[PDB]
């Protein structure tokens, strides 16, 4: 029974070692929008007359 | 006549699964007594707790 003991507290031990860490890389990286419609600022003028 | 043969159980050696899976280790025909992987929320685009 002690040896059993003392075997699993072992096994413990040995088992506490860690594999590897897993994370995502995101930073740096933003959303999209989308500009529907171009942005022209050309108003005509004419005369009433029309010259 | 007698059907001797007509096709039958096949086997397939992949198991192909088309949902993507968190990283994991070995748990088959080989077990890995290690620590599962350990995630970490890195790379945090905006800050909280800092």
């Amino acid at each position: 029974e002690d040896m059993a003991k003392i075997y699993g507290a072992v096994a413990a031990v040995s088992k506490n070692v860690n594999s590897s860490v897993t994370y995502e890389v995101k930073r740096g990286t933003h959303e999209l929008i989308k500009v529907p419609t171009i942005p022209h600022n050309l108003v005509l003028i004419q005369s009433d007359n029309g010259k | 006549g007698e059907i001797i043969y007509d096709g039958g159980l096949s086997s397939k050696l992949a198991d192909v699964v088309d949902k993507t899976t968190e990283p994991h280790n070995a748990d088959g025909a080989v077990k890995d007594g290690r620590i599962a992987p350990v995630k970490l929320d890195l790379e945090k685009q905006k800050l909280d707790k800092l």
